[PDB]
């Protein structure tokens, strides 16, 4: 698949991903905050289509993600990210996708997620997050 | 109070106060 | 180098 | 003058300023690096004309600023930044302006300058720098 | 504040 | 249990913990690096005994932890940390304790674990980690 | 990467 | 004379230095905050004596240094720091020493001084500061 690396910004204003209840996470795009102004991130798209798009609009800067979690599992022989859930200091968005497989979770006690990187083929194969004060 | 805004060290200002 | 760095955690997935 | 704040970035690729040998620094603009892509910062213009332009094109990322020094002092009754010198690991750019008054220097032993903010009227009234690892 | 801050992840376990 | 918070340091030189395969993690103590000097952290002791002692002596600063993973689950009705594994850029230490329950993992792509905080009663109830460049 | 945490350092002042 | 490097800590609780009106700054010692507790720094002493000691006790954590300044100049053949001034969000301490020579100043708009390094022979030849959020 295609690897992506958004790099680091000053925060997150919105997450736009897509998923399919039978497979996994498909597309992933973030509208970051860059020094007080929105910065529209690159849309990282699946090589296939047919997913359900979702928009998570955060009340930035008062609202921010505090925990990211989800599931990794097999889909047609590939270990990929099947589900994601973003929990902010104000609400929970998700789960989006199939909550089956092996769970993972990243609670943040102090600090902020300020960037994403990973790789997407037919589905989101893996991802990492930039963290900063 | 944690804001969703990332912080950075800032030095200065030099010139008029 | 002249490139700023940041803590990175992950990856999760394959 | 008009206050400006570029914010923080990943690094510095080029600095475009203007100065007058009898007065102080005038225009100030910066092309930063934003996660690998040049970021054209807004041009912060003096309210008056009469300056000599200077383009400082760094060999990013191997070349980076290690010290910023200059002079402040009154011009037409205003305490302003009269001179600037940028020293990188490869060379020295400046002094630009008038080397007289109260000197100041910011040597960086570890870290990088990743943003500028300040205020410009007829001249650069003052400025501050974002620092990061 | 006068106290330096650090990124902190977790907790993992109870609560 | 009794809460503990070692705070942040320059790095990690050695981790001394104990565990019991029938139950969970017990004692936890860390010798951190403080600006070049070993800093002997306090020994956060389990209220009970019968644990198997484990000393993880890192070849600091060449060797550093790149991933901490483990399992959380119920022991005598308490949700605790049943197992831990520390992978460095050189070796994998663990798993210590039974690998059953809900998995969790913190791989680090860039940066360092520089502190630990948590709570210990009969077993390690929970813990968080300080991260830094 | 090093196993040693790093931080921003400015100076020196007083001669190089 | 003798280079020193305290490294980085959590904050500053007290500065203890000495100076002489005929010359320059002599001894320098800092009591840092380390994760909520006082950490007594190494005392960096001049090779000579006869200086006036002064103690700067900060009301940590509410009070913190916002600017450090002073003078550098020749003293019997050496260019050293002849004077120091520490301005907190609460008050100004100093000038201590002799305000003659060329000035320098480090104003901090965001962040904190978390450590000191430098060199002292008969006097403080030079120094650098660790800055952090
Ligand atoms: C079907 O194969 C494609 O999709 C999978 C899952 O996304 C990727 O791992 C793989 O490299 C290809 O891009
Ligand atoms: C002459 O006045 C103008 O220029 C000075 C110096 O730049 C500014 O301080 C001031 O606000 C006006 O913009
Ligand atoms: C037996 O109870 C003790 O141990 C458990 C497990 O560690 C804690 O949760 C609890 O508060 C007590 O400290
Ligand atoms: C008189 O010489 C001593 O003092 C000066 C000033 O501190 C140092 O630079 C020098 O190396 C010696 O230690």
């Amino acid at each position: 698949g295609k690897a992506f690396d958004d790099g680091a910004f000053t925060g997150i204003r919105e997450i736009n991903l897509s998923y399919n209840k039978e497979t996994a996470i498909g597309d992933f795009q973030v509208v970051y905050d860059l020094n007080g102004s929105p910065y529209v991130g690159q849309n990282h798209k699946s090589f296939i289509t047919g997913f359900t798009p979702v928009k998570i609009s955060l009340d930035f800067p008062s609202e921010y993600i505090m925990e990211v979690s989800g599931y990794t599992g097999n889909v047609s022989g590939y270990v990929v990210v099947r589900s994601l859930t973003f929990k902010t200091n104000k609400k929970t968005y998700g789960p989006y996708g199939v909550t089956s497989g092996t769970p993972f979770n990243l609670p943040i006690e102090n600090g902020l997620i300020v960037g994403f990187k990973g790789s997407i083929g037919y589905w989101l194969d893996y991802f990492s997050m930039y963290l900063s004060l | 109070e944690q804001s969703g805004i990332s912080q950075t060290v800032i030095v200065g200002p030099w010139g008029a106060k």
